C-alpha cells in the first residue's frame, strides 16, 4: 500500500455510505490483483482541531508575521534607496525604480486585485503543495 | 418621618395635574403610604418592605439601588436624563410607574390603590403642612 | 434569519473573557433574532435564536420589566458577566450583563457546531486566509527583489552609502523562512487564547468570507 500510495502521494473508487466514507483501491501485487477497502469515519473534531484548524489559524497568523516582517524589509529597503538618492548623489539607469513601500496601499490593492485569486480553495491541490512545509513546522511546534 | 408630595401627570389626563404624596421614615425601603389626587377626588394604598424586596429581586437589582431609583421617581430626585412616567386607572384603582428609555417604558413598580372617602380631609392636611414649608422659607430668606 | 446566517458568515471573530477560560465567537445579530458561533479553540458550537425564543426565554430567565425582543438584541449589541457550561454538548454560555441600568442574565445553549458550517466559518475561511497571505508574501517578497534590483543598481556604479546603520543584506527567502522557523515561529504559532487573531485578522477574516 505505502508503495502504491507515495508516489501518487492501479485506480480508486471513493463511496460516502450515510455517514461514513469509503475508499476503494483497484491495482496488482505480484503480478496478481490487489483489492482493499478503506473505511473512513468522519474524523473527530478535536482530530478536526488539531489537525486542521488550530494548524490553519497557526498557518494564517504565523503568514501575518511572515507579511508584516516583510513589510519592514521593505521600509528599510526603502530607507536605503533614499540615503542613495538624496544623500548619495547618484542616480540609476530609471529602468528598476521601485515605489516606496507602505502597507496599507500594498493591502488595499492585494484585496482589490489579487485576493479573488490568493484565497481560491480549488481543489486543495494548491493548499497540498505551497505550505505543507509550513504545516509540518507548526504542526512540531 | 418624611414626607414628600409631587405634582405629576397621569397619562390618561394630560391636562390635570396628579399630585403624588408620599410619606415615610427617613427609608423608602421600610415601606410607605401613597396619596393621589387631582382637585375633586383623591386615593391612598400602600406598599411594604417586603414588596420593595420582591420588585427589587424581579428587577434582577440590588435593593437600595432600585430604592435610590424610587428616590429619583416618586421623590422627584429624577435627574434631566431620567424621565419616569405614571399610569393609574381610577375605576380599577391600580397604579403603576415605569421608566422610558430606549424610546421605551419599563415599569418600575405598580400599587393596588383605593379611592378615599374623605378627599377634602387629606387635602386640607396637605395643604395646610405647605403652607407651613412656604412660610418657613420666606422667614429664612428674610433674615438672611 | 437566513439573512442572519449569512451576516454571521461575514461576522469576524470576536474573543471572550470568561472566569475559567478564554472564548472566540462570531456573532450576527438583527432585530428579527441572532446567528452565533462560539469556540473555546478546541470544540465549536452553534445556536441560532429567533425574537420568539428570544421572547420566553427572556421572560423565563428575567422574568419582569418586560420588553421587545430587538431590545435585547439590540443591547446585546451593545455588549458584564460571562460564564459557560458543557452540558453533554450544549455549551451553555451563562451571561449576566447590565441591562436597563439592572443585572440581566441569558443563556445561550450553544450545541456543538455542524461540520458543514464549520467548514463554512473556519477551515474553509482559514484555508482562503491562509492561501491569500502566502500570495501576499509573494508579492512581498517579488516587490522587494525588485528593490534589491534597485540597490545593485546603484551598488554597480558608485553610490556610497554615508549612513553607516542602513545596510540591508540582499533578499532571498529561503534562509529568512529558515529564520523564522529557528527564532520565531515558536513565539508566533502558539496558539494562546484566540486573542492575537481577533486582534489582527479580522480583517482578512472578513475579505475571506467576502470573498
Amino acid at each position: 500500500l505505502d508503495n502504491l500510495l507515495r508516489p501518487l502521494l492501479a485506480t480508486f473508487s471513493c463511496d460516502c455510505v450515510a455517514d461514513a466514507l469509503i475508499l476503494r483501491v483497484r491495482s496488482e501485487l505480484s503480478g496478481l490483483p490487489f483489492y482493499w477497502n478503506f473505511h473512513c469515519m468522519l474524523a473527530s473534531p478535536s482530530l478536526v482541531s488539531q489537525h486542521l484548524i488550530r494548524p490553519l489559524m497557526g498557518m494564517s497568523l504565523a503568514l501575518q508575521c511572515q507579511v508584516r516582517e516583510l513589510a519592514t524589509l521593505l521600509h528599510m529597503k526603502d530607507l536605503e534607496i533614499q540615503d542613495y538618492q538624496e544623500s548619495g548623489a547618484t542616480l540609476i539607469r530609471d529602468r528598476l525604480k521601485t515605489e516606496p513601500f507602505e502597507e496599507n496601499s500594498f493591502l488595499e490593492q492585494f484585496m482589490i486585485e489579487k485576493l479573488p485569486e490568493a484565497c481560491s480553495i480549488g481543489d486543495g491541490k494548491p493548499f497540498v503543495m505551497n505550505l505543507q512545509d509550513l504545516y509540518m513546522a507548526v504542526t512540531t511546534q | 418621618m418624611e414626607r414628600k408630595i409631587s405634582r405629576i401627570h397621569l397619562v390618561s389626563e394630560p391636562s390635570i395635574t396628579h399630585f403624588l404624596q408620599v410619606s415615610w421614615e427617613k427609608t423608602l425601603e421600610s415601606g410607605f403610604v401613597i396619596t393621589l389626587t387631582d382637585g375633586h377626588s383623591a386615593w391612598t394604598g400602600t406598599v411594604s418592605e417586603s414588596e420593595i424586596s420582591q420588585e427589587a429581586d424581579d428587577m434582577a437589582m440590588e435593593k437600595g439601588k432600585y430604592v435610590g431609583e424610587l428616590r429619583k421617581a416618586l421623590l422627584s430626585g429624577a435627574g434631566p436624563a431620567d424621565v419616569y412616567t405614571f399610569n393609574f386607572s381610577k375605576e380599577s384603582c391600580y397604579f403603576f410607574f415605569e421608566k422610558n428609555l430606549k424610546d421605551v417604558s419599563f415599569r418600575l413598580g405598580s400599587f393596588n390603590l383605593e379611592k378615599v372617602e374623605n378627599p377634602a380631609e387629606v387635602i386640607r392636611e396637605l395643604i395646610c403642612y405647605c403652607l407651613d414649608t412656604i412660610a418657613e422659607n420666606q422667614a429664612k430668606n428674610e433674615h438672611l | 434569519m437566513e439573512e442572519l446566517e449569512q451576516g454571521l458568515l461575514m461576522q469576524p471573530w470576536a474573543w471572550l473573557q470568561l472566569a475559567e477560560n478564554s472564548l472566540l465567537a462570531k456573532v450576527f445579530i438583527t432585530k428579527q433574532g441572532y446567528a452565533l458561533l462560539v469556540s473555546d479553540l478546541q470544540q465549536v458550537w452553534h445556536e441560532q435564536v429567533d425574537t420568539s425564543v428570544v421572547s420566553q426565554r427572556a421572560k423565563e430567565l428575567n422574568k419582569r420589566l418586560t420588553a421587545p425582543p430587538a431590545a435585547f438584541l439590540c443591547h446585546l449589541d451593545n455588549l458584564a458577566t460571562f460564564s459557560c457550561d458543557c452540558v453533554a454538548d450544549a455549551l451553555i454560555l451563562r451571561v449576566r450583563s447590565e441591562l436597563s441600568g439592572l443585572p440581566f442574565y441569558w443563556n445561550f445553549h450553544c450545541m456543538l457546531a455542524s461540520p458543514s458550517l464549520v467548514s463554512q466559518h473556519l477551515i474553509r475561511p482559514l484555508m482562503g486566509m491562509s492561501l491569500a497571505l502566502q500570495c501576499q508574501v509573494r508579492e512581498l517578497a517579488t516587490l522587494l527583489h525588485m528593490k534589491d534590483l534597485e540597490i545593485q543598481d546603484y551598488q554597480e556604479s558608485g553610490a556610497t552609502l554615508i549612513r553607516d546603520r542602513l545596510k540591508t543584506e540582499p533578499f532571498e527567502e529561503n534562509s529568512f523562512l529558515e529564520q523564522f522557523m529557528i527564532e520565531k515561529l515558536p513565539e508566533a504559532c502558539s496558539i494562546g487564547d484566540g486573542k492575537p487573531f481577533v486582534m489582527n485578522l479580522q480583517d482578512l477574516y472578513m475579505a475571506v468570507t467576502t470573498q
